[PDB]
């Protein structure tokens, strides 16, 4: 009784496990994605400055 | 930024008007302190010649 109980349980935290892995690393992902957009603009700005001077 | 460099760009547009007048400026400067004073010099020498 207790083995058929423990096989579930580790069954079910490698989903948990997979999910919060995921969930947790979501972040920073997104964060990279955003200053990918932020960089090109921010040096968008040398351009401009350069072709006024 | 674009904007505050098209300060210095008007601020050059107006310099070049400033060193138009300069040249002017120079110019009669040599006149009264080269070319008239070289001409009174040069007559000096026909007369104390003679």
């Amino acid at each position: 009784a207790q083995r058929d109980y423990e096989l579930k349980k580790a069954a079910y935290d490698i989903e948990v496990n997979t999910r919060r892995a995921q969930a947790d690393l979501a972040y920073q992902l997104q964060v990279a994605k955003t200053k990918q957009q932020i960089e090109e603009q921010r040096v968008q700005v040398q351009v401009v400055e350069r072709a006024q001077q | 930024r674009q904007e505050e460099i098209e300060i210095e760009v008007v601020q050059r547009k107006k310099q070049i008007a400033v060193e138009a007048q300069e040249i002017l400026r120079t110019d009669k400067e040599l006149i009264a302190t080269v070319r008239r004073p070289a001409e009174a010099e040069a007559h000096r020498i026909q007369q104390i010649a003679e």
